[PDB]
RNA sequence: CCCUAAGCAAUCACUUAGUGGAAAAGGAAGUGAUCGAGCGAUGACAACCAGGAGGUGGGCUUGGAAGCAGCCAUCCUUUGA
């Protein structure tokens, strides 16, 4: 039974996520020509919802938080328009571009 | 703080000296930043002279009632545990709306299994 | 009440001249406020007062365009400069002197200032010493008795 | 990252942390305040 | 005096022996003579007149920006160290002995516990921070001293 | 008439400690360095009556932490214009009290670089004895002064005044009132409000503080 | 220093006092607090003070107002009344409450003659005059 | 200790940098020993909540400065602030 939970929000024009095999494989589309495949480790599963939200659900806190940061590290938020993957409660502070 | 509750019932004795936590929760729940966040949420204050101990009994949106020991636990600990249960309820509802079964079960043997590092792949 | 207070903006308008364009233009248009009903309510009360008097109006703006205002007496700088002499403040107050008022003008100005709608209970010593502190701040002299 | 021999805290959100035996100054507000002793 | 840069207008002799400066203390303790705060030395060594002028300029420029108006010159500075020893020097591409070289500058011999600067007419925090700014221009180790 | 008059300051009861000492058997830099390494300040207690032939001197050593605490809390000059109780016993923790006496700190030596105490001097001042005491000054009323209000700056010419004082009424400090001084004037040493039994050693026509005009 | 301030502030107010109450000032602003203080200062012979509960606790020791001890928790605005006319003392809060529509700020606890009446109990005693 | 003849010598403390086993001005505050001070059960510091006012938009400057471009003053009051 899962206890430790983490949520991620994806912001971007044409940026997409999809789970593949029982919540054990994660696939991502981040504007490249190819896609990004990550294998969710044991004790953690992944889920995708209809607000461009990715849920990391699991029983080991270390693996859950490490894998959530792993998914985040594929694309950090940019400072000029906030596009990328970020945490749900995380505030991204923008700046104007000359 | 007031997003997840539907009805709160506070009950206490006014001449009994353990009302500090319950009136502090009254201060927490009757603020200006609270009632604008849920206009539909209801508060219920009851006072009595007899010796029923001070209690906080709350309900949530999804029909779950929770009673707390307002005599011996502080209002801030109450405020932390209501949100600790509330976010679990929200996660349950967010999973249930999308068609996933709740609760999700993971075999409790993969804690012993070795895991390599997750390197992103093309 | 229960409405989410947005801002509290103040202004000074001469008495009787509540024509909503020279002071009631961009000052109230910056916060989406109306110009008709506030001016009607303003002209519906300054009929018993002397005109061309800088009456102070604080207006609490809202998100539902509702006006809940009280009317203040004209400014104590106006009351302590027009009952004294020239309306020009000093270049260096506290050291450079313009006018002089002894004991009496400040006291009756305090009596008039007591009519503020939330000054029902402040004592006259408090109001008089507040006006003395204002009098120190533009450079006018105060004495026991001018002769 | 600004690397120098005299790291300082230039505002109120700067923190000194010893990472791998080296002194770092990390800031949450201004990313121009990130310093490393060396 | 000579305005900013301090050295004697004339001397008895043009060239002086090197001497020793690495020793010497004030054998009776030190106390402030004019001011309320001051900067004194903890070590013994040499200071050049350019360094002394830079330290004095740093203190007066810190007071200039901290306090303005009629209190701008309320701060008073005393320089109690004076540079009156000429030092010499031979240029490049010269052999060892054909006399003694031309003078190049002036130094001051500073002992352990000698008061270099004295300050009055300012705040305690302004005096401490001006001492902090001035000690970064001197090669010796200095301490802030207070009247008591 | 050997008591402080009203309207005058008195020594504080916060800093009225007693100074503990143990005897010292020799003089010189060897035993001085040994006592300083062990954590004691060398000292001598002497009297006035026979300046030649020593002066009934006794060589003692006091505690560095206590002496440093007293100097830091009082100030250097304030410590030197105040009487103390000295209690000399044969050992630390012993009850064999050799001499309890009321004494003046005549001087204290501080290192010029590290400011650790190196030597304390005590002179026996029972009642009825005359001393030359250097009293610090305290300047008050600098917010009331019209000259300081007008932007003039303060020129403190002297900080301490030397007096001839009987032991019982030695003032800890002299309060100098600056309420009624405008630009141009100075206070001389004859304007100090002291006890009438104190005699001023310096001449009375010596300036103490002058308020000089600012740079217009 | 503030301990001495509020010790004096209660020592002056206890010189003619005959009953003591404490009001929950949750949601009251500065201007409405000043208006309550004004109404109860001109129209009656009462005084208002917001003070440290433990300091009033220590400053009422050794006095006949020693029974109060349960009723000093939370947000407390202490009202000290130097007069005897409790109908005019307690009907002013009724007029204040019904005029400015403030149900969140009520009278919790009062001390009269070594007794702590319930808030329901000091409702009939305002009906009896003199 | 072995290289290398003779002690993994005995008692009490300290460092975890291979410091020991090269180098300053300056920086950071790890780890001990000791002397004071300040606050503190009248409730401190960390934490959470709710206030944080009025004369007043203090005047001068000034297309505009209202606590926050610059100059002068920096007072007074209700208060728990
Ligand atoms: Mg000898
Ligand atoms: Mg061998
Ligand atoms: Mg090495
Ligand atoms: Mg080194
Ligand atoms: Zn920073």
């Amino acid at each position: 039974e899962a206890k430790f939970f983490r949520f991620l929000k994806i912001v971007g024009v044409g940026y997409k996520a999809r789970a593949e095999e029982a919540g054990r494989f994660l696939y991502l589309k981040l504007g490249y020509s190819h896609e990004v495949e990550l294998a969710v480790p044991p004790a953690v599963r992944v889920f995708c919802f209809k607000n461009n939200v990715v849920c990391c659900t699991g029983i080991d806190k270390d693996r859950v938080h490490q894998f959530a940061a792993t998914v985040r590290s594929c694309k950090p938020p940019e400072v000029y328009k906030g596009k990328g993957i970020m945490y749900v409660d995380e505030v991204v502070k923008k700046k104007v571009g000359k | 703080m007031l997003k997840f509750l539907s009805k709160v019932k506070i009950e206490f004795n006014t001449l009994d000296p353990r009302l500090a936590s319950c009136v502090e929760f009254l201060a927490q729940c009757n603020a200006r930043k609270a009632k604008e966040s849920n206009p539909n949420c209801q508060v219920l204050v009851k006072r009595r002279t007899d010796d029923q101990p001070p209690q906080i009994s709350v309900t949530f949106v999804n029909g779950v009632e929770e009673a707390f020991d307002a005599a011996a636990t502080s209002a801030q600990s109450i405020r932390k545990m209501i949100l600790d249960k509330g976010q679990y309820l929200e996660t349950e509802q967010m999973f249930r709306e999308a068609g996933e079964q709740w609760p999700v079960i993971i075999p409790e043997e993969e804690i012993h299994q070795e895991a390599p590092g997750v390197k992103p792949r093309k | 009440t229960r409405r989410a207070v947005a801002g509290t903006i103040k202004l000074t308008v001469l008495a009787g001249k509540a024509s909503p364009g020279p002071p009631v233009s961009p000052a109230l248009g910056p916060y989406r406020l109306n110009m008709m009903a506030f001016c009607k309510d303003f002209n519906a009360r300054t009929q018993k007062y002397k005109p061309d008097t800088p009456m102070a109006v604080k207006i609490t703006a809202y998100m539902d365009h509702s006006f809940e205002f009280s009317v203040k007496s004209p400014t104590v700088s106006w009351y302590i400069k027009k009952a004294a002499g020239v309306d020009k403040g000093s270049t260096r107050p506290g050291h450079l002197t313009v006018t002089t008022l002894s004991v009496r003008h400040v006291y009756e100005i305090a009596k008039v200032k007591q009519t503020d709608p939330f000054c029902q209970y402040m004592p006259l010593e408090s109001i008089c010493k507040s006006i003395i502190g204002t009098a120190n701040s533009m450079g006018i002299k105060i004495v026991q008795d001018l002769e | 990252m600004k690397v120098r021999s005299s790291v300082k805290k230039m505002c109120e959100f700067c923190k000194t942390v010893k990472r791998r035996g080296r002194v770092y100054v990390i800031c949450s507000s201004n990313p121009k305040h990130k310093q490393r002793q060396g | 005096k000579k305005g900013d840069v301090l050295y004697p207008k004339r001397t008895k002799y043009s060239k002086y022996r090197k001497g020793r400066c690495s020793r010497g203390c004030k054998p009776d303790g030190t106390k402030l003579g004019f001011g309320r705060y001051g900067i004194k030395s903890c070590k013994a060594g040499r200071l050049s007149y350019r360094a002394i002028e830079a330290a004095r300029r740093a203190i007066i420029g810190h007071f200039h920006r901290a306090m303005s108006g009629q209190f701008r010159r309320n701060g008073k500075i005393w320089v109690r160290v004076f540079a009156d020893l000429p030092i010499t020097g031979k240029p490049t591409e010269v052999r060892m002995g054909r006399g003694k070289g031309n003078p190049t500058g002036w130094i001051a011999r500073v002992s352990t516990g000698q008061i270099l600067f004295e300050m009055d007419g300012v705040s305690l925090a302004n005096a401490r921070q001006a001492a902090t700014l001035a000690a970064h221009k001197l090669c010796l180790s200095t301490k802030f001293v207070q009247w008591s | 008439q050997l008591e402080y008059l009203p309207g005058f300051p008195r020594p504080d009861a916060k800093h009225a400690e007693t100074i503990l000492a143990v005897p010292r058997s020799d003089s010189g830099k060897n035993i001085s360095a040994k006592e300083r390494k062990a954590g004691r300040v060398p000292s001598i207690i002497f009297e006035q009556e026979d300046g030649q032939h020593g002066g009934n001197k006794r060589l003692v050593s006091v505690q560095t932490n206590q002496i440093r605490k007293l100097v830091t809390h009082l100030g250097y000059s304030f410590f030197l214009s105040r009487l103390f109780d000295v209690e000399v016993r044969s050992e630390i923790g012993s009850d064999e009290v050799i001499e309890k006496v009321r004494a003046l700190p005549r001087s204290i030596h501080l290192h010029s670089g590290t400011d650790a105490p190196l030597n304390v001097t005590f002179i026996r001042a029972p009642p009825g004895t005359l001393l030359k005491v250097d009293i610090p000054l305290v300047f008050i009323g600098d917010d009331v002064s019209p000259g300081l209000k007008k932007g003039a700056s303060l020129n403190t010419i002297k900080r301490t005044v030397k007096f001839l004082c009987p032991a019982e009424i030695v003032p800890p400090y002299i309060e100098v009132d600056l309420s009624l001084l405008d630009v141009g004037q100075k206070l001389v040493a004859g304007d100090l409000k002291v006890h009438p039994a104190l005699k001023l050693i310096r001449p009375k026509d010596e300036p103490i503080v002058k308020i000089a005009g600012g740079r217009v | 220093r503030r301990a001495l301030l509020v010790a004096g502030k209660t020592k002056i107010n206890l010189q003619n006092c005959h009953f003591i109450t404490g009001i929950n000032y949750n949601g009251l602003t500065v201007k409405q607090l000043q208006e309550l203080r004004g109404i109860l200062r001109e129209n009656s012979n009462t005084k208002l003070l917001v003070a440290k509960n433990t300091l009033v606790f220590k400053a009422l020791e050794g006095t006949k107002w020693e029974s109060l001890k349960p009723c000093m928790k939370g947000m407390n605005a202490w009202i000290f009344v130097q007069t005897e006319d409790i109908p005019a003392a307690l009907k002013t809060f009724v007029s204040f409450q019904k005029e400015k529509k403030l149900f969140d700020n009520n009278l919790g606890g009062a001390v009269f003659e070594k007794k702590l009446y319930g808030p329901q109990d000091y409702k009939v005693i305002e009906t009896m005059p003199s």
